[PDB]
């Protein structure tokens, strides 16, 4: 890699390759953490979310850019946070 | 500029070009059934023989899902700043000619294409 | 060459050709099963049931 | 009949370690064909940014092959070169070579060296899948 | 020479399956008939072949072979010697039933990691001890056979080797490995 | 440690303090702004850097890396990639709060 | 080229920046300009070679891989020559 | 190469960029708008034909629109009338005095394309010239000396025969 980088691109890169990695990010905020959490796919990030709850709250339009991946053709009705409506889409897809 | 075909309207059958000389102009008629139409575009006819210097608008974004295509991250989008894009050849009877590589960016919602 | 599916028959095979540029332009004929002669496509198109172009 | 009644004294034969070159050729070799791979790989990123100049009777795409090709046969004919200079007196394929007896400079290239590039039809091998030679490759992959 | 052949070790030749649970499946999976659809919406769909029968369109290509992949991998509704090949550039889906296609087994790739663990490995050690068999490794969605036509679209690692490969893999979106 | 500013000491509330080269921390972000203060001219030679809530193998690895890119920036070389444990990154990213890097 | 070593002494670790060959005892000069170390207090120990009493950096212990500004290699430390040898 | 382009094969299509057809019945105001100085500088039917030709291939074929020009003029017989100019390389051709004017102008075109010669021999393909490094095809003379000397002489090679004519 015939790259230089900073500490900030160091560890997301590492951590870019090892997502699968993360169990508790213990208090790091997302606006650290929003790179590797962009280049990731929705399992993991309810992996990651229902091990850190606190940034359940941040995460919700990350999973705007899974739903128009997963669910194009759709939009959220009002009361619908990004999570809940790709959960419940989710579900009632695989039943 | 190119020309397309343009339709009757009570019988849905094609245009052909004539000529009105008491008017002195360009009509498209059917000569299925009697329908005229006065023409808006003067250019009946057009080669377009050296005119293939053009691929990007027949590349879709489709093509970012193809597993089998080059990835890099040395070209990243111009429209929307993502790092990563597939690359490939063009894939026309016209490709004999060049080895020019043309770009899709793997980004979702966003499929722009470009070249080097 | 056409076979129908769930069946054993002879798989019957149409030629839709375009005709060489060697003629004001090249145009594009159907060779049919059980038809001698080469058949223009659009007349293949209005005898199945549309007449529009 | 004297030849052959003193070739029982003299004895012949071929063997594994008439096709082993020493540790320097073999470093050699590698040289040699890596720095070639890099030359087709320079090659290939010429012809994709159109820096590529066509020569005089051809167009892009068989000069581009042409100039592969180029540097595809000098890799083989210096690995050849090599392989043919790291032989000694005692070997068998040399003996049997410069005999005339059986064998060539080509055959003792493709033993101990490399064997060289396929061809199909006086070209390289064919993308007989969509734009691939093997599923194992990318698509558009012109490299060795 | 060349005309006479012979098959590889493990290679099958598909021996024909009825299309109709596939057809019920796309007709209640979102793909709208050619009949009640109008022309003016097959120009952005991806037509959709069964057995070379042109039977509808659909809207989102991916998360179908998406689903008609994870259906096959599972032995679900379409059975293990279906071949569902996506053209991506020219937008078509093709599913082949019948039979003559000759096909080969593939382990499975998902993120530059074999489906295949140890768990499997150690079953199968003990084949006449646990039952546990090659249609059990089919089943699994670990293996699944990929014919001619849709091994031109798969992306092939020669070994695992290949996929345990540092920043230049030369490839990141493998696909299968060859057993 | 000492007032001549060639050895700096940083602690992070851990006993492992460490020492580093001021001329190989050069590339802090922080040490233009809590160093180099609300007035420089030895307020950079106290010496007293006393960060918190860091582990001290996690600051032993973001200090050497601080020399590591140091000398590696600007220099000859540009290649090289820096190794961290997958676990500590977690932790070393609170670093990556702290130093603007 | 480089030298790279964590002078470690239990919770005290000093840097250091040198080259393949210097004299080992100036690694405690150039502890004593700043830390105001006498030479009894830089009782450096072995490496996982024993330690240089011919007293240069180019003899046993270090080589052209401990000069790894990747990961660099230490050991510990005690600040008195002969009386005790304290760790912590 | 001045022999090459009088040897090789050279239609209107080899040089053209496009031709379009337009209804122009008055010349004094063209409707394409980009040729009107130079067609009011000279100034019929009311079908155009319009060629633009490519740079590239006029320049390395070393052919002035005027050689062009006169190749219809001579190929007709005044037929059909074209005017040409260039400072886009245009040519307009018109149709001077139950198969409409269109589709002859069509059929004239096809022939503008297909069956028309601008310069070298029809069944020449393509030449390609090469300057010999081996004796087999130099050009051996004896000197005054009196020695064998081969002499490196440019030679042509063809892709049809036509061999009088050359
Ligand atoms: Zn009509
Ligand atoms: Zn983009």
């Amino acid at each position: 890699l015939p790259k230089m980088m900073t500490l900030h691109q160091q560890c997301i890169r590492v951590l870019k390759n090892n997502i699968d990695s993360i169990f508790e990010v213990g208090g790091v905020p997302y606006s650290v953490l929003e790179p590797v959490l962009e280049r990731c796919t929705p399992d993991q990030l309810y992996r990651i979310e229902e091990y850190n709850h606190v940034l359940i709250e941040e995460t919700d339009q990350l999973w705007k850019v899974h739903c128009h991946r997963d669910f194009k053709e759709e939009r959220p009705e009002e009361y619908e946070s990004w999570r809940e409506m790709y959960l419940r889409l989710q579900d009632a897809r695989e039943q | 500029g190119f020309v397309g075909i343009r339709f009757c309207q009570e019988c849905n059958n094609m245009l052909y070009p004539k000529e009105d000389k008491e008017n002195r102009i360009l009509l498209y008629a059917c000569r299925n059934c009697d329908y005229q139409q006065e023409a808006d575009n003067s250019c009946i006819y057009v080669n377009k023989i050296t005119h293939e210097v053009d691929e990007l608008t027949q590349i879709i974004a489709d093509v970012s899902q193809d597993p089998t295509l080059p990835r890099t991250e040395d070209h990243p989008c111009q429209k929307c700043g993502h790092k990563e894009a597939v690359f490939f050849q063009s894939h026309s009877a016209r490709a004999e000619d060049a080895m020019r590589l043309y770009y899709v960016c793997t980004a979702p919602h966003c499929g722009h294409r470009w070249t080097e | 060459r056409s076979c129908l599916e769930n069946s054993s028959r002879p798989t019957s095979t149409i030629w839709v050709s375009m005709l060489a540029r060697g003629a004001i332009g090249q145009r594009i004929v159907a060779t049919l099963p059980y038809i001698k002669q080469e058949v223009p496509i659009i007349i293949v198109f209005r005898a199945l049931g549309f007449v529009s172009d | 009949t004297v030849i052959n009644n003193w070739l029982l004294i003299e004895g012949h034969t071929i063997g594994i370690g008439d096709s082993i070159a020493d540790s320097k050729t073999y470093q050699d070799i590698q040289n040699t064909i890596k720095k070639a791979k890099q030359d087709v790989i320079e090659v290939i990123e010429k012809a994709h940014n159109n820096e590529l100049e066509p020569t005089p009777g051809n167009t892009l795409r068989q000069t581009f092959e042409n100039q592969v090709n180029r540097i595809l046969n000098d890799a083989r004919d210096k690995t050849g070169s090599s392989a043919q200079k790291s032989l000694s007196e005692y070997n068998n394929f040399k003996s049997m070579v410069v005999s005339g007896a059986k064998g060539s400079k080509i055959n003792i290239s493709q033993v101990i060296a490399v064997v060289g590039q396929q061809n199909v039809e006086g070209k390289r091998i064919p993308f007989g899948f969509k734009h691939r030679t093997l599923p194992h490759f990318i698509k558009d992959d012109y490299g060795p | 020479v060349g005309l006479v052949k012979n098959l590889a070790l493990m290679a099958y030749i598909s021996v024909g399956s009825q299309p109709s649970p596939i057809l019920e499946f796309l007709e209640e999976w979102s793909m709208e008939n050619l009949e009640e659809i109008s022309p003016a919406a097959i120009a952005d769909a991806t037509k959709i072949f069964v057995n070379g029968c042109w039977v509808g369109i659909h809207k989102d290509p991916e998360q179908l072979m998406n689903t008609l992949r994870k259906l096959r991998r599972q032995m679900d509704i379409i059975v293990s010697e279906v071949s569902m090949i996506r053209d991506i550039r020219e937008r078509e889906i093709r599913i082949y039933t019948d039979a003559g296609r000759i096909c080969r087994p593939l382990l499975i790739v998902e993120k530059q990691k074999l489906l295949l663990k140890k768990r499997h490995i150690d079953q199968l050690k003990e084949r006449e001890y646990n039952n546990y068999s090659w249609q059990d490794l089919v089943a699994s969605g670990v293996v699944e056979y990929i014919d001619t036509l849709e091994e031109e679209t798969v992306m092939l690692a020669m070994t695992p080797d290949d996929l345990q490969e540092k920043e230049v893999a030369y490839c990141s979106t493998y696909t299968h490995c060859e057993i | 440690e000492g007032p001549d500013a060639m050895y700096v000491k940083l602690i992070s509330s851990d006993g492992h303090e460490f020492i580093v080269k001021r001329e190989h921390a050069l590339t802090s972000g922080t040490i233009k702004a809590m160093l180099s203060g609300p007035g420089q001219f030895a307020e950079n030679e106290t010496n007293e850097v006393n960060f918190r809530e860091i582990p001290s193998h996690v600051l032993s690895k973001v200090c050497m890396y601080f020399t590591y890119k140091v000398r590696y920036t600007n220099s000859s070389t540009e290649i090289p990639e820096f190794p961290i444990a997958p676990e500590i990154a977690l932790e070393l990213l609170m670093a990556a709060n702290f130093l603007d890097c | 080229m480089d030298v790279f070593l964590m002078i470690r002494r239990h919770k005290t670790t000093i840097f250091t920046d040198a080259k393949e060959s210097s004299t080992v005892f100036e690694l405690k000069r150039i502890v004593e300009g700043i830390l105001k170390r006498p030479p009894d207090e830089q009782r450096l120990y072995k490496d996982d070679q024993l330690l240089d009493d011919g007293k240069t950096l180019g003899e046993c212990g270090f080589t052209s891989q401990t000069a790894r500004p990747q990961a660099p290699a230490t050991v510990g430390l005690a600040f008195r020559a002969d009386d005790t040898f304290e760790a912590l | 190469k001045d022999i090459l382009c009088r040897l090789e094969h050279t239609t209107l299509r080899k040089v053209t960029a496009n031709t379009a057809i337009y209804y122009d019945p008055n010349p004094q105001s063209t409707v394409v708008a980009e040729d009107q100085e130079w067609v009011n500088v000279y100034y019929i039917s009311p079908w155009l034909l319009r060629v633009e030709l490519d740079r590239k291939h006029m320049t390395d074929r070393k052919l002035t629109m005027e050689q062009i020009a006169e190749k219809i003029n001579a190929g007709f017989g005044d037929d059909l009338n074209c005017i040409f100019n260039d400072d886009k390389l245009v040519l307009r051709i018109r149709i001077m005095n139950k198969m409409d004017d269109d589709v002859f102008l069509r059929c004239i075109e096809s022939n503008m394309l297909t069956d028309m010669t601008l310069q070298g021999i029809e069944q020449i393909s393509k030449v390609y010239m090469h300057l010999p490094q081996t004796d087999n095809k130099k050009k051996i003379i004896i000197t005054e000396d009196g020695e064998f000397k081969a002499l490196q002489e440019w030679i042509l090679e063809t892709d049809g025969v036509s061999l009088m004519r050359v």
